[PDB]
């Protein structure tokens, strides 16, 4: 495996990512009457067991499948949000939540804008398994969050583990914007952690710097979270570095603010995603830190992603902006 | 047979099934008269004369802002002309309070619900008055208190969300139906697939009206589809569906009443098919009226003079109220204003306070 | 009537058209026993057994390729079970260039055309042999030579690049047609809509091959649609439809023939649905073989032993290759290689010159 | 109007864009056999009249209609060119191509990537009309290159003039790689000059330097290369400041060279578009400029943009990043 997971609100229990995010719906229905929960096969539980039980503990009527067709899913989730219920509708796969990008892009992001808020659809929340996963190859393997992050009025949100993942779900149910949250499918088992069971919420476009540090600046999100954090570790080993490490969470609107203040102190940034480098997230945080911290970088910022090609099969070792490839810019721009 | 897709029996000799016309459904002849007893509504005098003037001042109002936009005084307008009926007829056959989704030929349903003159002419002038804001494009409509879902550009968006809007409906029971208004080039889109289908299988009290006039832009229907319209692809989707003259305000009642009450009653969708064109629907109205003794030349000539005056004084109204002030360019983006976005309106606030004589600040609020 | 969307007459009673049971075509019985003489295809012997053989061959390597993804030797498996018939019956009906485009149950088509096994083996496990390069996930089969266009993840979008290359086809005038493979759950995708639509007004020789076994994953077909299945779509389109018994390979053969005649001679789409499910086709196909005194039990399992060791050669063979070369990483983005691409490649070779020990370069070519 | 248009290979004639778009098509048609142009409402000339009088010359079989459906449209047109032949789809708005997006971003980017060269849809042109219009509001004034321009596989090409549109459509109908032309709407009857009569080609992924400057490098696309050429004589007159005017012309693969040689001689850079701020294409440029040149850079890099709302209506004169707000931006940066 490319990535190592390594772990106030009541009573927890261990739950991996997709527990924490059955756990987050079932709080929501229980507490929102109006809330559903609809898409592909979520009615037995979901491809990836996201949705078990919830049926059968909360009725036919607000846990059910619909035909095979995403730009169908989210138009309906919207027309829901409209009358004011809790939408939230499944996407299989980010990799096919491109058929409905009319349907975000220019009806759910624009609807209350367009109407002056005479109508929303705010209680629209999307939810969708993300990125790498060792073989997903082209189409089961996607980071999308660039192609959302140009669209103003509508939130995109990623978390990093289980405990992340339900707070700040149960913040984009709640929210008052349609929400796109994006669950990383690698953790759905492989990050397991102690989650409260009654619900408790994470602040949306808030940063959180898990690790201070003051030589250097290293931003993801998402399972590249995990990556950068051992970076962190070997630079402290091997080149005597202190990282700061930062977890973005919510790619828009982002927290430019905990950012800027972080590379003010070390004056050095290194940004890191899976998705193609052309016209990735990280383009947007790198120019954005440049105008706002021109006085106080040291060295030019780094994105180390994926490389501009659709996502391999067999390659994806080769792919990846992994702890090498991290570690290596890094010396570099120590070096700078 | 044992196949869990469709029930059906085994046929021994080869045969492909061929696009086997559904009748258009009249209740009116050209010369205003009900062809068949029992099929005339009997609707009230003060009903359909309700009808008749709706109809007839939004022609008046289309006229004037028509030529508005030809003077350039509005950027955009599209006329409601040979949708009058098909609108006004529709309308009258729903609750109140039954949710509306549409595109552009709707005007007619706001109407009906008495939407004022004052608010359909400060939308297509974007002026202090237009709870829209002015940021949409003329004859973008919506209205929150009527029921009626703000119009969106892009076509056939509107449709699956219609649908899930009447899911929601029949989840909280109270007896609503939704009404979806598209035009048969629409019809085309993946998005109508989408709403027809997910009506159907999630069985949803929604009435889908499509208005056919045989042509989407330059395009005709023949370049459009190859079956029989689109009332005959209801019966593919499951959906109960009729076709019915767009030019007789009682056929287009009489099918809206019965697909309500059964979409209703049934949870299930129905799905409309009017034909209309580029015999008009107001000239029929007018012939029945008539038989029944129900108007004259003299009341025509003073509703035509009351009908002018009033959409006069709207439209002189709304041509000399300011624009909105440009910080509601602004907001609602999200529902709070991101602290960015704040940034951004400050960095135009401090803009305009230098070089603000190079913009038409005159003519904006504040 | 006078209407330019629909010809038909008028009706003066108000009826809504209900959802009117496409029966389906069967040729022979479980006991594969020909029911009806006029509709024997007569099929030649070595035509027969090439079908029989084409689907036992396919069935050998889904159990072992399938126990292969169950040890994680390859990442991923589609098997063919319950397809068999409809794809080698549908394949043996075409013309050897027709131009297939299909999604996940479609090998048989291959296997038909005589793919050779040592390359769908190089395509489940990504190694040197595969033309594609170890690029796509297992079973994303793809071959120019025999015009199968390379399938890929993302439901029905294969259904209106079909209906494209149809009209090409049309276009260059060579008496060929273009099969489209997909299930009830992709039909449901605005792309289906989009495809068939666009097949019926453009004129375009194309068969629409729906298979419907009653499940999309997890949804059964009442989840799915609420007319009569697929088939009953076709007409409402304006395209000549027909329903098919999927575990008779002779069924299917006739209608796909029948169906391909007349694509290419009118240039006009057909839909075939044929129903499988999960009496299977190659149990039925067996019983005729045995009726008609060409086949017997030691035939079959001199066969079944030839095929095993046909299939665990070419399986060996597959696993010991090495994997193609990480440069191919980076080429066929475009055509040529942007040198902004290229940089990023020469960032990979120097990346491996000095951290090469962590990665698994003993597997790749080179 | 927010900008004022100012205008070897042969016999030119006077041509507005509407006209050189007939004429590359018109070009294109004759001189290959396969081509056919096909969208909504293009066989009695577009709503634009970008294809008057060629199915006349060219037959029904070759200009012609087809359903209202964006992503039939474009999954038809990729069919076409999987064959071979050359197919050249018009999307009617700009704002209504994201129907179209799974089938251009899954698809057609994709699809000689995942074949391994075994099947390709090169042959496939998207044209669409594209960018503010003073009145179009929020679906008729879109530019959504940056969307596109996250996607290994396509190119993106945007024209500044006639001359420019006729040379990188032929340029993009010939190249083989599915590419999507934008069309500068605003422009189709205000820029008119000379252009060949015959067929000739503008280079991909080559910017133009229309002005050579020392002090300050700015660098736009389509409409907006006009509004900086006009801020660079305002800065001239006013400041005394040299700028060196880039038109980047191709959005996807971009000439990466040419805008950095200038940025390495000037020392500043200030990029413009009409597309909103976040996620646009502007932070490729400055976060790749700041990588090339981070020892030559003086001054923070500006991007002057849309902001970051939907396009409005009756604001369409505030929100556009116009002349005033370029020239105020570049007085800033040269103070710096
Ligand atoms: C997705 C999309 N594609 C194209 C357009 C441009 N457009 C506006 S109206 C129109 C014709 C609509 O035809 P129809 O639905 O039949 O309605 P009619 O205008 O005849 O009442 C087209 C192509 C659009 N607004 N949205
Ligand atoms: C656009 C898209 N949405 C969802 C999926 C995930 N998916 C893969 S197969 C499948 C079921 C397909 O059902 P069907 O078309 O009936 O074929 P069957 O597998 O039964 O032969 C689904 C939902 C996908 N590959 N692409
Ligand atoms: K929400
Ligand atoms: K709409
Ligand atoms: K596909
Ligand atoms: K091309
Ligand atoms: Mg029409
Ligand atoms: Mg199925």
């Amino acid at each position: 495996a490319h990535f190592t997971f390594q772990p106030e609100y009541g009573q927890t229990q261990k739950m991996n990512l997709f527990q924490s995010v059955t756990s987050a719906l079932d709080n929501s229905l229980a507490k929102d009457p109006t809330a559903v929960i609809f898409g592909e096969d979520v009615a037995f539980g979901g491809v990836f067991r996201c949705t078990v039980g919830l049926r059968d503990k909360y009725g036919k009527d607000r846990v059910f499948n619909t035909p095979l067709c995403e730009q169908g899913i989210v138009g309906f989730g919207i027309g829901i949000a409209v009358t004011g219920a809790t939408a939230i509708a499944e996407i299989q796969f980010a990799d096919y939540i491109f058929p409905a990008f009319d349907q975000i892009v220019n009806e759910a992001a624009k609807y209350r804008y367009r109407s002056g808020d005479l109508f929303n659809c705010g209680s629209l929340t999307i939810r969708s398994p993300w990125g790498c996963v060792g073989h997903g190859a082209l189409y089961h393997s996607q980071s999308p969050e660039a192609f959302f992050a140009h669209c103003p009025g509508i939130k995109v949100v990623i978390p990093r583990s289980p405990f992340q993942a339900k707070g700040l779900l149960l913040s984009c149910i709640e929210d008052k914007n349609p929400c796109i949250f994006f669950e990383p499918k690698i953790l759905y088992r492989a990050a397991a952690e102690e989650v409260p069971i009654e619900p408790y919420n994470i602040p949306l476009s808030q940063a959180e710097v898990i690790q201070e540090g003051s030589d250097v600046t290293l931003v993801a999100w998402g399972t590249q979270v995990h990556v950068i954090r051992e970076v962190a570790s070997m630079a402290k080993e091997k080149l005597g570095v202190s990282c700061e490490v930062i977890d973005l969470r919510t790619i828009i609107p982002w927290d430019v603010d905990t950012i800027c203040k972080s590379v003010i102190k070390t004056g050095r940034l290194l940004i890191s995603h899976e998705a193609p480098l052309t016209g990735g997230f990280a383009s947007e945080i790198s120019s954005t830190v440049q105008e706002e911290c021109f006085l106080n970088l040291e060295a030019p910022i780094s994105r180390v992603c994926g490389y501009d090609t659709p996502f391999p099969h067999i390659f994806e070792p080769f792919y990846i902006p992994d702890k090498w490839k991290c570690y290596d810019a890094l010396r570099k721009m120590i070096n700078y | 047979p044992q196949f869990p897709g469709a029930s059906a029996e085994f046929i021994d000799k080869l045969e492909f099934i061929q696009p086997n016309g559904i009748p258009i459904y009249r209740v009116m002849d050209r010369q205003g008269q009900i062809i068949n007893p029992s099929e005339d509504p009997h609707l009230p005098k003060e009903k359909v004369l309700k009808l008749y003037k709706s109809m007839t001042l939004l022609n008046t109002m289309d006229r004037i802002l028509y030529e508005s936009q030809r003077q350039g005084r509005i950027s955009f307008y599209m006329t409601n002309y040979g949708e009058e009926g098909t609108h006004v007829g529709s309308a009258a056959a729903l609750d109140n309070t039954d949710l509306v989704f549409g595109q552009y030929r709707e005007a007619g349903v706001l109407m009906y619900r008495d939407y004022p003159l004052e608010l359909f002419m400060a939308q297509c002038y974007g002026n202090i008055s237009d709870l829209g804001k002015g940021r949409q494009m003329p004859v973008h409509y919506g209205c929150k208190e009527r029921h009626f879902v703000t119009i969106s550009s892009p076509l056939a968006t509107q449709i699956p969300q219609a649908v899930g809007a009447a899911y929601a409906a029949k989840r909280a029971n109270a007896n609503r139906v939704v009404i979806c208004y598209f035009g048969e080039g629409a019809a085309s889109e993946g998005d109508a697939h989408a709403g027809f289908n997910f009506a159907a299988t999630l069985e949803c009290p929604i009435i889908f009206f499509c208005r056919n006039n045989g042509y989407a832009i330059s395009t005709p229907t023949s370049e459009q589809y190859r079956g029989d319209g689109i009332a005959a692809r209801g019966p593919g989707y499951g959906i109960m569906s009729i076709r019915v003259d767009g030019n007789d305000v009682f056929a287009v009642y009489n099918a809206t009443k019965e697909a309500r009450r059964r979409a209703v009653a049934e949870n299930q969708p129905f799905l409309i098919e009017a034909m209309t064109y580029r015999d008009h629907p107001i000239s029929r109205l007018r012939h029945y009226l008539l038989s029944q003794g129900w108007w004259d030349e003299e009341q025509e000539k003073a509703w035509r003079k009351q009908s002018r005056r009033k959409v006069m004084e709207a439209f002189e109204q709304a041509e000399r109220k300011p624009k909105p002030n440009p910080n509601l360019l602004f907001s609602d983006v999200y529902q709070e204003m991101p602290a960015q976005l704040r940034k951004q309106q400050e960095s135009l606030a401090r803009h305009l306070q230098t070089y603000g004589e190079h913009y038409p600040l005159d003519h904006f609020d504040k």
